[PDB]
RNA sequence: GCGACCCCAGGUCAGGCGGGACUACCCGCUGAGUUUAAGCAUAUCAAUAAGCGGAGGAAAAGAAACUUACAAGGAUUCCCCUAGUAACGGCGAGCGAACCGGGAACAGCCCAGCCUUAGAAUCGGGCGGCUCCGCCGUUCGAAUUGUAGUCUGGAGAAGCGUCCUCAGCGGCGGACCGGGCCCAAGUCCCCUGGAAGGGGGCGCCAGAGAGGGUGAGAGCCCCGUUGUGCCCGGACCCUGUCG
RNA sequence: ACGGGCGAGAGACCGAUAGCGAACAAGUACCGCGAGGGAAAGAUGAAAAGGACUUUGAAAAGAGAGUCAAAGAGUGCUUGA
RNA sequence: GGUAGUAGCAAAUAUUCAAAUGAGAACUUUGAAGGCCGAAGAGGGGAAAGGUUCCAUGUGAACGGCACUUGCACAUGGGUUAGUCGAUCCUAAGGGUCGGGGGAACCCCGACAGAUAGCGCGUUUCGCGCGUACUCCGAAAGGGAAUCGGGUUAAAAUUCCU
RNA sequence: AAACGACUCUCGGCAACGGAUAUCUCGGCUCUCGCAUCGAUGAAGAACGUAGCGAAAUGCGAUACUUGGUGUGAAUUGCAGA
C-alpha cells in the first residue's frame, strides 16, 4: 500500500470467480417473459391483462406514509361495506386480503369507492349462455366486450 | 434470408450434414436437371437421377457426349455413362464419374412411381 | 423361391415349424460345404437361409404373443412380459381419477363459486 | 500355467483372436484410413496383465 | 377340553412396495488445512474443498405465533436498491445481513379435537357384470383403542328470515405441438483455362442475394433459402358455437 | 437455478506444439500390484487415370517408357524455412 | 550437430575337415574329428508365472546389439480327447454372515442379547420320536473312491487304439 | 618453389535432412434457447459371441453389422455371389 488512497475493503477473499453470475441472458429472459404474458393473455381472454383489481394502501414507515400504492388484496371489511361477499370477490378478478387491518375511515371509504367504481365498469357473462342469472349482464352489454391491455384504474 | 428458426446458416453444419446424408437423402441431393423438351412437356426442371435414365453431359472434357446411365454411385457422389470411359496404363476401360448436377436428362424411365413424382411436380407449378 | 412375410402370417403353426426344420436342414448342409471349400454360389445362399429363418421365427412369435394377448384380455393381472412397458416412474404414477380426487369442501367450493367469464369495458 | 479357470482361458482365447494383421481389402475401402492393426500384441513386448 | 381376545412365530401362501445408476442445478449431514493477518494461537481461508446420504424437471420455501411504530403494510420465491450500511472483529487483518421503496410472478387451501347413535352413513380384497385411469351388485375383511360427514379462528355451531346461487352429455371448429408433399430465374455468345464456377457481351428471378455442393470468386447447374397451398398424427387440457 | 441428459441456434473465439487430453479404431496404444497415470497421430489428384511394357539386378530397386494441366503431385503423396 | 566411425564387442576352456543347399555360408543341415556340462548337470519333469511361445510349410521389410539360406521374428494352416490324473468333497490358521448390539451414514463387532437348520420310523401324507442358532468361503504340497501294461502323432495321452 | 592436391573455414548453384511457414477443416471452446424420459417389467457398467470374406471402431444377441411394421422408391459396393 501507497500515497493517499482510500483504505481499500475488496471483498475478494473467497473462491468468487465460482460465484459469478453473468447477464447474457437478459435479452432471452425479456423475450421469455413476454411470451409468458401473451400466452396468458391469449388464455384469460376477455379478462383485463392487468390482472385483479388491488387496493390503494399507504406506504409503511415515516418516509413513505405520503405515498399511494397497490396493497395485496381488499380487505374483509371494505368487501362487506362495498357488499361484495368475500368468496365471490376473487372470482370476478378482485383480490381479497384477510390480513389487512382497516383502522382509519379515509382507506376503508377510498377503497369501497374503488370496488364500486369497478362493479360499476364490471361486466360478467352468464355460467352458461341462455341462463341469466342476478350478477349476469345484459346481451347488449356482453356483444361489446373487450380485452383490456394497460392499467383499467391506474393508482 | 434464412427466417426459419430451425435451419442453420452455419457453414460447419450444412458441411457435415451433406457429407453425412444417408442413401436416401443423397439421392435427392444427386438430382440434375431436364432437357428443354422434357422440361417443357413436364413443366418440371429437375429430377433426380435414375439408373436407367438417358444422360448427356454438358460440362467439363466430355461436354457433348451422351448415353445411358449405367451406377449410380451415391457413396462416391457420381453417375456412370455407358461409354464415357478411358484407358488405363494397363490398357483396361474404366468408367469415369461424372456429377449429375453437370449432366442433362433427354430420356427418363418411366414407372408408376416415377409418373407420380412428375405428376406432384407439375401440380406445385401450376 | 423367396419367402414372403405376407404369405408365412398365412400358415399355420404346425406348417410354420416344419419349414423352420427344413430351413435349419438346409442352413446345416450349407455350413458342412463352407466347411468342406464349398462355392461362392452356395456360400451366398447362408444369408438367404438365416434370413428366412428369422422371419419364420418372428412370425411364429408374433401369432403367440398376439394369441396371448387376445386370452388375457378383458382381464386384471396380466404376465409381466405381456403388461405395459413405459418407465418405471410413470408406472408408478397415480392414475388420474387419484389424481384428480378432492375432498368434499372443494368440490362444493369449484361448483359454488367458479372464476367467472367477464370483461372490463363499461 | 497348465493349471488355468475357464474364464481365464476364454479371455486368452479372444485375446489370440484379436491378434492378426487386418484383411487386405479393409484398405480398397472408398474413404478407407486404416492402414494397418494397431493393436497388435506379442507375448514377449507387452503382458497381458490378467 | 372348548371358546373369545392379546402379543408373537412359520409360510416358494394371494397381490403389491424398496435397494442401484447419473451430476450442471436442488435438499440434509459431516467437515479441514494451504492461505491472510508481513510472525502466531482467537479470527481469516469457510458455515468452503474433501467425505456420507436424498429428489425433480426444477428442487427448496410458502399462506405470519410476520414487517413495523407509519396516514401503517400483508403467503413464498427472485431481481434492483437498501449497502460495503446497522452490526460483528487480538474493534487488527477483515467480515457483514434485514425492513421500507421499485419491479418479475401471483393462489390459495386440507386436517386433530364437543357435536350420526333412529344402527360405519367409511374403506380394502375376491367373484360377476358395465358406456372400464372408473361405476354397479354380492360376499369376506378393516374399523368403535373411530372410517365417513361438519369445523380450522379469515371463522364456525344452533335458531329465525331473504327467496340470491349451485346439477351433464355429444358433435363441429379455434388455440398448442410434432411431421409429410409440390412450387423463381441462363447453365445463352466470345476468350483464357485440365475443368468456368474467371474476364467480356447479352438476358432473367427475387416476400428466395442465409448456407452448402459441383473440376477456380456460382442469385438463375443441384440441394436449399422466401412465401403460399394441400395432407397426416398427438395432446382431451383451454376456448367459440351448436343438439 | 441449471459446465449432467435429449434436441436446436449462434460467435469480433482456436485453427493441428492452437482449440477439450482426444479433428484420426482417444480415455485409445502404453505404464503401474493397486488407487491411478495417459500420449503421438489431419492435407495425392478433378478424376486412380495409383505408373502397362523393355532392360540390369538374388532382391529392394535403377535406367527407359507410360498417366495427368502438373509426378517440379507417385499412397506418411498441397507447399516445403 | 561436434564428440565419432570414437568408447567399446574380452566371464561361463574350442574349435577343425569334407560334402549338400543357396545369388550370397566362420554362423544352416549331414558325416568325421577334437573338447566341455560330469547325476546337489549345461540331463530328464513338475509348482507358480507367461499364453500359443507348441508342430508343419513358406518368407519381401523390420528384429534376433556381426551375419544368416536362419528363427522363441514374420505369414498361412494344425494341435490340448479322462468314471480311474487334478479341481470338484473335508476341514486348518482365518474369511464372510443371520439375529442382536453400535452407527448421521458409507459401515463396525461377529452365533456374543435368538421360536436353528432340520433328522429318523410308520403312513388315511398325516402321525410319532429326536432336535446346544451358520448344512456358507478357505489347501492343483494337509485329509481323500477307483487303471494297468503294450502300441500310436509333425505336434496329445495313466485322456487316443488294443 | 609453398605450386598442384588433401584438411579446415568461407561464399554460390544443385541435391539431402527436417517439418517451420501459408492456405484449409465432418473437431474444439464460448453464449443462448426448447424438453423432462434410467432401474427387480432387472438400469448404468462389465464379459463373451455375431458378417461369404473383420482385427479395431460402429451395430447387434444364437431371429446376433440384423427380424417385423410403416415411409421413400432402384440400389449396396473394396471383392465375389444372390
Ligand atoms: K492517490
Ligand atoms: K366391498
Ligand atoms: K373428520
Ligand atoms: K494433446
Ligand atoms: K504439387
Ligand atoms: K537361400
Ligand atoms: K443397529
Ligand atoms: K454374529
Ligand atoms: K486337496
Ligand atoms: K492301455
Ligand atoms: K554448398
Ligand atoms: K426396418
Ligand atoms: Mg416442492
Ligand atoms: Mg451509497
Ligand atoms: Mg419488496
Ligand atoms: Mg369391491
Ligand atoms: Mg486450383
Ligand atoms: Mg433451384
Ligand atoms: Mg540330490
Ligand atoms: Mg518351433
Ligand atoms: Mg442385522
Ligand atoms: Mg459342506
Ligand atoms: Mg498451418
Amino acid at each position: 500500500m501507497k500515497h493517499n488512497n482510500v483504505i481499500p475493503n475488496g471483498h475478494f477473499k473467497k473462491h468468487w470467480q465460482n460465484y459469478v453470475r453473468t447477464w447474457f441472458n437478459q435479452p432471452a429472459r425479456k423475450t421469455r417473459r413476454r411470451a409468458a404474458r401473451q400466452q396468458k393473455a391469449v388464455k384469460i381472454f376477455p379478462r383485463p391483462t392487468a390482472g385483479s383489481l388491488r387496493p390503494i394502501v399507504h406506504g409503511q414507515t415515516l418516509k413513505y406514509n405520503m405515498k399511494v400504492r397497490a396493497g395485496r388484496g381488499f380487505s374483509l371489511e371494505e368487501l362487506k361495506a362495498a357488499g361484495i361477499p368475500k368468496k365471490l370477490a376473487p372470482t370476478i378478478g378482485i383480490a381479497v386480503d384477510h390480513r389487512r387491518r382497516n383502522r382509519s375511515l379515509e382507506g376503508l371509504q377510498t377503497n369501497v369507492q374503488r370496488l364500486k367504481t369497478y362493479k360499476a365498469k364490471l361486466v360478467i357473462f352468464p355460467r352458461r349462455a341462455k341462463k341469466v342469472k342476478a350478477g349476469d349482464s345484459s346481451a347488449e352489454e356482453l356483444a361489446t366486450a373487450t380485452q383490456v391491455q394497460g392499467s383499467y384504474m391506474p393508482i | 434470408m434464412k427466417y426459419n428458426p430451425r435451419v442453420s446458416s452455419s457453414r460447419r453444419k450444412s458441411r457435415k450434414a451433406h457429407f453425412t446424408a444417408p442413401s436416401s437423402v443423397r439421392r435427392v441431393l444427386m438430382s440434375a436437371p431436364l432437357s428443354s423438351d422434357l422440361r417443357t412437356k413436364y413443366n418440371v426442371r429437375s429430377m433426380p437421377v435414375r439408373k436407367d435414365d438417358e444422360v448427356q453431359v454438358v460440362r467439363g472434357t466430355y461436354k457433348g457426349r451422351e448415353g445411358k446411365v449405367v451406377q449410380v454411385y451415391r457413396k462416391k457422389w457420381v453417375i456412370h455413362i455407358e461409354r464415357i470411359t478411358r484407358e488405363k496404363v494397363n490398357g483396361s476401360t474404366v468408367n469415369v464419374g461424372i456429377h449429375p448436377s453437370k449432366v442433362v436428362v433427354t430420356k427418363l424411365r418411366l414407372d408408376k412411381d416415377r409418373k407420380s413424382l412428375l405428376d406432384r411436380k407439375a401440380k406445385g407449378r401450376a | 423361391a423367396r419367402i414372403k412375410v405376407h404369405e408365412l402370417r398365412n400358415k399355420t403353426k404346425t406348417e410354420l415349424l416344419a419349414q423352420l426344420k427344413d430351413l435349419k436342414a438346409e442352413l446345416a448342409l450349407l455350413r458342412v460345404a463352407k466347411v468342406t471349400g464349398g462355392a461362392p454360389n452356395k456360400l451366398s445362399k447362408i444369408k438367404v437361409v438365416r434370413l428366412s429363418i428369422a422371419q419364420v421365427l418372428t412370425v411364429i412369435s408374433q401369432k403367440q404373443k398376439t394369441a396371448l394377448r387376445e386370452a388375457y384380455k378383458n382381464k386384471k393381472y396380466l404376465p409381466l412380459d405381456l403388461r405395459p412397458k413405459k418407465t418405471r416412474a410413470i408406472r408408478k404414477r397415480l392414475t388420474k381419477h387419484q389424481v384428480s380426487l378432492k375432498t368434499e369442501r372443494e368440490k362444493k367450493k369449484e361448483m359454488y363459486f367458479p372464476i367467472r367469464k367477464y370483461a372490463i369495458k363499461v | 500355467p497348465s493349471h488355468k479357470t475357464f474364464m481365464i482361458k476364454k479371455k486368452l482365447a479372444k485375446k489370440q483372436r484379436q491378434n492378426r494383421p487386418i484383411p487386405y481389402w479393409i484398405r480398397m475401402r472408398t474413404d478407407n484410413t486404416i492402414r494397418y492393426n494397431a493393436k497388435r500384441r506379442h507375448w514377449r513386448r507387452t503382458k497381458l496383465g490378467f
